């Protein structure tokens, strides 16, 4: 019998800043035990400052990231150019994906950006449409590798101030882009090392009031 | 699989294609299927390499033990002797066996065993999945009492549609000649039968 | 289906089968609204050229929408059980998903829309 | 999940955890699960993330389109009844949904509805939903009063999340307060449990099975 | 819901330094009989794409009919459709990926992998992949079936990278190509001898060859192999 | 959803629904009155699939309420019981039938007579002296066929129903936490509190 | 219906300078009931530490089992059993069970008392040797493990550095767990000495 | 997992990666899967980790007594029967697929078994999920007359081929030579293209990060 | 079967146990006792599949009187408990395994000591403070979380096990008869007549 999904693996991460946000993934695509490309980029820039990933099933993700471009295409004819801020990007993308309920996008969505006060924003899917904003956020098949490390190492997590008797917690604060860029590419590291579905590029998306810059890097390709 | 073995003046001629399988990719391109269990009586094999493998082996041990005791073997007994694993086994086992030889009283005999473990003894015999495109070709062409060459001709063009047709089969044509001489190993390479 | 429009403007901006369905009402028999202060009272007129007629089977002027709510009218009495007959059912039906009957402003404002929809809709007068 | 909402002689409670699973997986420690559909008007989420955000966000527009139509708020029945015939639409296509939607208006007075997806509608004072929902309602029956005070029910609530927070494996992360009075809606705070497990142990002397 | 009848196996092709080359064998089997030998698999859409399809035979012949159409419909009302508004290959990909996604959305899939190797208008090498669920990729070295899993290793020690494909010139990675197609002979049970192979070059433009055969096989180290294992004769 | 029963008496019919609405391994509510007034003089209780029950329950009572506005009449028992069999006798064939089954007590103000009839999820009408819906037959029927006279008074026939929820309460296996008992009669439909 | 996943549980294992580090959560459950917090599942045959993830039931008889062989080695040998043939006798005795396995996902941790070597492995149920230099995970958070191991580890930790490194590793993908956590339990071995740390994790 | 054998001039070589999966995770990025059967009968497994290394001790230990018992040195046709033997008595329950190779009394050999107990024959060999990346390399490259050089090269080139472009594959390159009238000299990771990239950050924690509640001193002694 | 509930407190152990045996749609018997005493300061309580509970309990009292015979002593709690693991932990992996959770509630008289053990069908073993089997954990647990203190006294666990028996009633499903109480200690088994 036919069926409609199919996985092509892959994972990512986008972290937020105080003005500043990246949204990071491989760029390894396969199906099985088969590489397809060693370089497929599934991070895009959607316009006014978003950048969208929709990981998992690659025809369901590609039409996703397809349609939210056109969203945003029409918003600027329906409401006279108006930038379509992060958080109406983020309602908008689930009555895309709530659309489809019954026939789900198989898909991992994140967008990441900057909010109405200028700080950075990450805001993330599951395939039929619920959301939320978070400083942090994994997703796909190195997931489960890559997000305890960042509770632990942007949030502190489970990290209390040395001789207080796990009293005091390590206080938060925000990260610099150096500091965030090392911690995507030790996660990617990390998770190419112990996931086979996991290598050949990182490429990550770095969003500032500026506009959005590329940064890419080697990973293993085995 | 495709194989056959033909009787013929002088004694019989067993042949086989090299073709090994898992599904659409093939395992072993130079496989050989055709198998010794005596000095003049020896077998194709087609179904379960495994099990054919390990049928051949026991037959081999027996008549081995046989011709301690009793001196060599007639191709009957060691025809009784595939049959007698075959059908007792019947539930575990996907074997497809021809078995053939040569004796100086009987010359040259062809016993066909299919898989429900019966022995069939005929002139000639075609076996395994490439066989079905051959049915015709190899009716209408068999003749009794056939020299060494027209029997391996025979065979060469009999397996060349088999491999043509049949997707399970390809790669050499093996023979192996029994007669009184000796014993004679052929092999014959696409270049050659494909353009037949 | 028939599509004409029937309710259309005129050149001194009058929608004529509006104003001529206002004409029907005139001829109709006289219906009258008196509200006290702790009560209403619907009074009707019935015109007395039809003698021998059955008055306890004859259609009362005065309709029940729900057992709080009543309806009066004047014009053609076809018309008006069509409208009746609707709100009787909105009545219901708000009773149904609200769980609490209709205000009387409510169900005024269902049958005037039932009515305005008349006078803009092809086919229909 | 684990969310509940008891009605009581100050009005209504009304408590969640904020943890969301897929399978064994922790999918996330700080999702809300009580919706603020008006300034009178709450909703808790219990099963399907997208179903709850999305139809009690839908709820909450019908309800907006009802006072500009009908020039008043909505009653906390008819907000129930809305949701309650939806999903009953959806009946069998698969949606999960244990809602509670609880408010104050004035001729009903404080009032909680339970609402689910196989179109169940229930008026009632005390209600438990979630994977922990049994959990919560231990402790919550054996320590419920009406008389309680505003203060005791805040806690009670709170008490009765830890609870289940602590024994069901698919609830926790951190407790989310409410209040609803005569007034409206009150906010009471998010309680992440890695702190509020310890506080309450030492404080109540409670939870002696833990190792301390 | 679908089951594929007749079908045709790998497709293979890959960059090299000035366009593309993409292959293709010639033949339809139904199941294990390799019923059909004249088959092209190979379809030309102007003088600068090739479309290499594998799967269902049924459904690659509506495919051609489709792009058949589509070049009649482009000329339509078209001054420059022979120049400045002629097909591009990246029209014709997208036009099919969007087909196949939506059969796929429909649940009555066209059961085939695609790959459309070409040449655009500014020079640039196109190959891009397509399949029945609609799912799409872009690489140096590109194939379908049993190609994926043995052409594809072979075609990446040519060119592993982009970087790779300038140095690698024509003659070299047609080299690789029928090398490739020579593996899949050996070890491919749904394949035939004789293949087709197509080369865009943004010079020399579309050169398409016919009738080509498997050669300079290794197999006269067979005659040495005896049993399996004890056996000596 | 569980337990409902109906007796028919000389001058009334008394029907019993139990309180209890159970969820997986929670008893959620246990004082859930499982019927509805369709008119002055007809009483209607049910049980089944969840949902269902009230959303039919509804559907038959603004149904019914609209035709005694419209006709200035209260429908007979025998046909509202009618009415109501058709609507499940069309709803078995639907796409997703309604999984509910319905008593319903009447007092019909023409003949002077009460009426008792058992309708089932299929559209299966009958009318009888006493009724009862799912297990609870199993035990009350035989325990009715013994006690039941046809000219007993509503207080003889509040004991026996009694003696009926007794031998449920003894018997059954699950808690249904008793039951909300209703009259109908002449002067129209009312609930006994302290039961 | 999934016996590995039944009750819950993780054990993790590192290396550092002259000595190895063992740690386990304590959480027992029956699917989301959370019954006990005070399973352990580390255990000691004189110097060789196992620790064992998986079906609670398997845990307990493979311990007993080990302590019963452990102790009849020590009788005949005259000696203390040594990690390296330690980890051989788990790996034969579950393949002994190859068709009808425990459950379980163990883990042995120790130093060599001869060559004074640092030693780790793991296994899968049916008994496959896994060694390792660095780390070795096991349990229904493995995967949680492996991405905070792979990330935080670095060779030659002291003592006190290594106890930091294994107990945040252990931690944080704990609470990314719903069937591990409610508490946890650190071994710290060096030659001569061993001690034995609780750590505080939040309870849910 | 990719293994090869290939036969050359005065014998045998054999090769592996070093890549242990658990479903798409790396469980051993440096396992050795070549086993010693006798010392100069080596084994290549692929399949079910515990089954390959059981089946071949087991047949390794009695080939041991059997080379005692006889006073001769061991056979490779000895050790391939005994396994497929065994493994046909399964039927292919024990999921091992090796490439058994050595030299002997009789010569060099070469062989593969299968889980169900089949052999084959053959001048160069591979099995495994990459083996069909590993099989093209070899169909490619190989030749009659390989000499001792040229054979590692080929071997290791072909398991390359699986490192890379299977996701099953990957890590290290293990070899065994196996040459007549001389030592069999076991190449334990002959190639390491696989090397971990530096870290970006130091995760070594501040000393009192974690919060204890309990101390104590742990007896070992009796 | 289904309610069995254990509470170690000071000095003693408390075994609660449902009365009903339910079969179909009919309580069969509404005090029936759950347990059997193996040794006189050892008490176990069973529940799951119909006959494998009676048949394990007796088996195991047989085997630890025998015991207690041969050796003229009685085994610690510690120790029995073990041995019933064992024949559990047996019985798994048979032809057919004995479906049976069980509660050991024991006083060792050589440690002065309350002591009770919680194993189900599979060999779980746990020592608790407090413990149940089937779906009564998933209320009484938070509930004994809260309210439940080490040091309590007997009549203080008595009040304490009211607390989880009511809130039992009130939301399980099933009506379970009430339970038969039985309090281990220094001076051996007992049972409370009124509950
Ligand atoms: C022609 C090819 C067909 O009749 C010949 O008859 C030859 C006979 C020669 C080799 C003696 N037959 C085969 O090549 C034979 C075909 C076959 C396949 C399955 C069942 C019966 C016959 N192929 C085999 O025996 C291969 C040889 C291996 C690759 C060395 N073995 C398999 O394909 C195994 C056998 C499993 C089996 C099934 C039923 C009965 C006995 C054994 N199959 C697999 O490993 C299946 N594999 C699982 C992973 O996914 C790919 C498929
Ligand atoms: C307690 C916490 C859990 O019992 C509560 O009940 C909460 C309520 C809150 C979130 C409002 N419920 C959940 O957390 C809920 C449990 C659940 C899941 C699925 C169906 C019913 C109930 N979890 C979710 O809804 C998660 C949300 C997080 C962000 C992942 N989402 C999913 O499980 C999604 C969508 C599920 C789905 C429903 C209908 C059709 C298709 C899908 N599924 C996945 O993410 C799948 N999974 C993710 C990991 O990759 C492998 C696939
Ligand atoms: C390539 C890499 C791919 O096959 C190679 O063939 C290697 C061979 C080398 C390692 C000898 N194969 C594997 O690595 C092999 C792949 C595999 C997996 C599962 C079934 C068959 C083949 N992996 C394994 O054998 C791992 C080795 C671990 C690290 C010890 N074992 C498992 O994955 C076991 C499988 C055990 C098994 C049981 C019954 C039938 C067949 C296999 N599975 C688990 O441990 C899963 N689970 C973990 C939680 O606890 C319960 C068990
Ligand atoms: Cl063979
Ligand atoms: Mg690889
Ligand atoms: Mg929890």
């Amino acid at each position: 019998q036919f069926n409609p999904y199919g996985d092509n693996g892959g994972t990512i991460l986008g972290i937020a800043g105080e003005d500043f946000a990246v949204l990071a993934g491989d760029t390894r695509n396969i199906t099985d035990y088969s590489i397809n490309s060693r370089y497929e980029p599934k991070v895009f820039d959607c316009g006014d400052n978003i950048v969208m990933s929709a990981n998992g099933f690659a025809a369901d993700g590609d039409a996703l990231v397809k349609r939210f471009k056109n969203s945003v295409k029409w918003y600027h004819f329906d409401h006279n150019d108006k930038k379509l801020s992060i958080n109406s990007a983020a309602r908008n993308i689930q009555h895309l994906l709530y659309g489809k309920r019954f026939f789900p996008y198989y898909v991992h969505t994140i967008i990441a950006g900057l909010d109405e006060d200028g700080k950075g924003a990450v805001y993330s899917f599951d395939p039929v449409g619920s959301y939320e904003r978070e400083q942090c956020r994994a997703g796909g098949a190195a997931a489960s590798l890559i997000m305890p490390f960042l509770d632990n190492q942007v949030n502190f997590k489970n990290q209390y101030e040395p001789g207080t008797n796990g009293k005091v917690k390590k206080p938060l604060k925000y990260l610099s882009v150096e500091e965030v860029i090392k911690l995507v590419r030790d996660s990617f590291t990390s998770a190419t090392e112990r996931h086979i579905q996991v290598g050949d590029g990182l490429e990550i998306l770095i969003v500032t009031k500026d506009g959005v810059r590329k940064e890419f890097y080697e990973l293993k390709r085995d | 699989t495709s194989i056959m073995a033909v009787t013929f003046k002088d004694g019989v001629i067993l042949g086989a294609d090299s073709r090994t399988t898992t599904g659409a990719y093939i395992a072993n391109r130079v496989t050989d299927k055709l198998t010794r269990v005596h000095d003049k009586i020896w077998c194709c094999r087609s179904g379960s390499a495994a099990d054919t493998q390990a049928i051949a082996d026991i037959v081999q041990y027996h008549l081995e033990l046989y011709t301690s005791q009793y001196g060599t073997p007639s191709t009957e007994t060691a025809a009784s002797v595939f049959k007698e694993l075959c059908y007792e086994n019947k539930d575990n086992l996907t074997a497809g066996i021809i078995v053939a030889g040569y004796d100086d009283k009987n010359k040259g005999e062809v016993y066909t065993i299919p898989l429900g473990g019966s022995v069939h003894k005929l002139p000639y015999a075609i076996a395994g999945s490439g066989s079905t495109f051959i049915y015709g070709y190899c009716d209408k062409n068999f003749r009794e009492n056939m020299s060494k060459e027209e029997t391996v001709d025979f065979i060469k063009h009999s397996l060349s549609q088999a491999i043509k047709w049949d997707g399970s089969s390809g790669g050499v044509i093996r023979m192996v000649v029994l007669t009184a001489a000796g014993v004679e190993r052929l092999i014959f390479y696409p270049d050659e039968y494909e353009q037949l | 289906g028939y599509d004409r429009a029937l309710s259309i403007f005129s050149p001194d901006g009058h929608i004529f089968q509006v104003e001529y369905a206002l004409e029907a009402v005139k001829r109709g028999t006289c219906a009258v609204g008196v509200k006290g202060k702790n009560c209403v009272v619907l009074g009707c007129e019935r015109r007395s050229t039809l003698k021998l007629q059955d008055t306890r089977i004859t259609p009362s002027k005065v309709s029940k929408i729900d057992s709080h709510v009543v309806l009066s009218f004047s014009g053609l009495n076809a018309d008006s059980r069509i409208l009746i007959e609707k709100a009787r059912v909105e009545a219901q039906s708000h009773r149904l998903t609200l769980e609490d009957p209709v205000t009387v402003e409510y169900l005024t404002r269902y049958v005037a829309g039932v009515q305005q929809r008349y006078t803009q809709s092809g086919g229909v007068r | 999940t684990t969310t509940l909402a008891f009605r009581f002689q100050g009005g209504i409670i009304v408590a969640v955890d904020s943890r969301a699973t897929a399978g064994n997986w922790v999918a996330s420690q700080t999702v809300k699960k009580v919706i603020e559909i008006n300034p009178f008007l709450l909703g808790t989420m219990a099963g399907g993330a997208a179903d709850f955000q999305f139809w009690e966000t839908w709820l909450g527009s019908q309800c907006r389109l009802h006072e500009l139509r009908e020039k008043e708020r909505i009653s906390v029945a008819a907000a129930s009844k809305i949701l309650s015939n939806l999903v009953y639409q959806y009946k069998g296509a698969g949606l999960s949904m244990g809602t509670m939607i609880c408010g104050y208006t004035r001729k009903e007075g404080p009032t909680i509805y339970y609402v689910d997806s196989d179109g169940t509608r229930l008026k009632g004072d005390i209600f438990c939903v979630g994977s922990g929902q049994t959990f919560a309602y231990g402790v919550l029956d054996s320590n419920y009063k009406w008389d309680l005070s505003v203060e005791d029910a805040l806690y009670l609530g709170k008490r009765s999340i830890l609870a289940a927070a602590h024994r069901d494996a698919y609830s926790g992360g951190s407790v989310n307060l409410y209040h609803v009075t005569e007034d409206g809606w009150i906010y009471h705070g998010n309680h992440d449990v890695g702190e509020l497990f310890w506080k309450v142990k030492e404080e109540e002397g409670s939870f002696n099975n833990v190792i301390g | 819901t679908q089951q594929p009848i007749v079908t045709g196996t790998s497709v293979i092709s890959m960059k090299y330094d000035n366009g593309v080359i993409i292959a293709a064998d010639n033949l339809g089997s139904y199941g294990s009989l390799l019923r059909f030998n004249g088959v092209e698999r190979l379809i030309p859409v102007g003088d600068n794409t090739v479309v290499g399809i594998s799967g269902d035979i049924s459904d690659m012949q509506h495919i051609e009919r489709l792009l058949k159409d589509l070049v009649t419909e482009n000329a339509y009302d078209n001054p420059l459709a022979d120049a400045e508004e002629a097909l591009e290959p990246s029209y014709i990909f997208e036009y099919l990926a969007t087909v196949m996604y939506q059969r796929r959305s429909k649940m009555n899939p066209l059961w085939n992998a695609i790959i459309v190797a070409g040449v655009q208008s500014n020079g640039d090498q196109f190959l891009r992949y397509v399949n029945l669920l609609g799912v799409t990729y872009s690489s140096p070295t590109l194939a379908t079936g049993f190609g994926a899993h043995m052409a594809n290793p072979l075609l990446r020690k040519v060119v592993d990278r982009e970087s790779d494909i300038p140095k690698t010139t024509v003659q070299v990675a047609e080299e690789a190509i029928v090398n490739a197609m020579r593996v899949l002979y050996y070890r491919d049970a749904r394949s035939s001898r004789n293949f087709s192979l197509a080369i865009i070059d943004k010079n020399t433009g579309l050169t398409f060859k016919k009738n080509l055969q498997v050669e300079n096989m290794k197999w006269d180290f067979a005659k040495d192999i005896k049993g399996y294992g004890t056996q000596k004769i | 959803m569980d337990i409902i029963l109906g007796i028919r008496v000389q001058d009334s019919v008394i029907l019993a629904s139990s309180k209890a609405v159970t969820r997986g391994i929670s008893v959620l509510k246990d004082s859930d009155d499982k019927t509805r007034q369709l008119s002055p003089h007809t009483l209607m209780s049910f049980a089944g699939e969840a949902g269902d029950t009230v959303q039919f329950a509804e559907y038959i009572q603004a149904n019914i309420q609209l035709y005694s506005i419209r006709e200035d009449y209260e429908l007979s028992p025998q046909a509202v019981s009618s009415f109501v069999r058709q609507e499940l006798a069309k709803s078995i064939r639907s796409r997703r039938p309604y999984q509910v089954n319905v008593l319903i007590g009447g007092y019909d103000k023409k003949k002077n007579k009460p009426e008792l009839y058992q309708i089932d999820y299929l559209g299966t009408k009958v009318e009888l002296p006493y009724g009862a819906h799912g297990y609870s037959g199993f035990y009350t029927f035989s325990l009715l066929d013994h006690h039941y006279r046809p000219d007993m008074t509503t207080e003889e026939g509040l004991d026996l129903l009694k003696l009926c929820v007794q031998e449920l309460e003894k018997r059954m296996p699950m808690d249904f936490k008793g039951v909300i008992v209703k009259i109908v009669d002449k002067d129209g439909i009312r609930q006994v509190d302290d039961f | 219906s999934d016996p590995s996943s039944i009750n819950g549980g993780i054990v993790v294992a590192m290396t550092g300078k002259d000595c190895v580090a063992i740690a386990c959560d304590l959480r027992l459950g029956s699917q989301s009931l959370g019954v006990s917090n005070k399973f352990e599942k580390i255990f000691h045959y004189g110097h060789v530490f196992l620790g064992i993830t998986g079906l609670a039931t398997d845990v307990t008889t493979l311990n007993e089992m080990f302590r019963y062989k452990t102790n009849l080695y020590k009788l005949k040998e005259e000696r203390a059993i040594e990690p390296e043939t330690f980890t051989q006798l788990v790996s034969s005795s579950l393949y002994e069970r190859r068709f009808g396995p425990y459950f379980v996902g163990p883990v042995v941790a120790g130093i060599n008392s001869k060559s004074g070597k640092p030693f780790i492995a793991g296994f899968d149920l049916i008994g496959c040797i896994d060694e390792a230099k660095d780390f070795i995970v096991s349990g229904t958070a493995s995967d949680q493990l492996f991405g905070m191991c792979e990330s935080l580890y670095e060779p030659n930790l002291e003592p006190e550095d290594l106890f930091e490194t294994i107990s945040q590793a252990l931690l944080n993908a704990a609470d990314r767990d719903a069937l591990s956590g409610w508490g946890a339990v650190v071994y710290i071995i060096k030659k001569d000495e061993v001690v034995k740390r609780y750590l505080k994790m939040r309870q849910d | 997992t990719t293994i090869v054998g290939v036969k050359f001039n005065n014998g045998v070589v054999i090769a592996a990666d070093t890549r242990s999966t658990q479903g798409p995770i790396v469980a051993d990025k440096n396992c050795a899967k070549l086993h010693r059967i006798s010392p100069k009968i080596w084994c290549a497994g692929a399949g079910t980790a515990a089954d390959t290394e059981a089946v071949t001790q087991l047949i390794g230990s009695n080939i041991e007594l059997h080379s005692l018992y006889t006073s001769r040195e061991p056979r490779v046709v000895s050790a391939l029967q005994m396994l497929k033997q065994h493994l046909f008595k399964y039927q292919g329950h024990i999921g091992a697929y090796l490439i058994v190779a050595g030299v002997d009394p009789t010569g060099s050999h070469l062989f593969s078994i299968h889980a169900h107990g089949s052999t084959d024959v053959g001048y160069y060999l591979s099995l495994g999920s990459g083996s069909l990346a590993a099989m093209a390399v070899l169909e490619s490259h190989w030749k009659q007359d390989l000499t001792k050089e040229e054979a590692i090269k080929l071997a290791s080139d072909a398991i390359q081929a699986g490192i890379w472009n299977d996701l099953g594959s990957g890590s290290n390159v293990d070899v065994c030579v196996m040459e007549i009238g001389k030592d069999a000299e076991y190449l334990r990771n002959y190639l390491t293209p696989n090397v971990r990239e530096e870290k970006q950050k130091s995760y070594k924690f501040p000393r009192g990060t974690t919060a204890v509640l309990k101390e104590s001193i742990v007896n070992i002694c009796d």
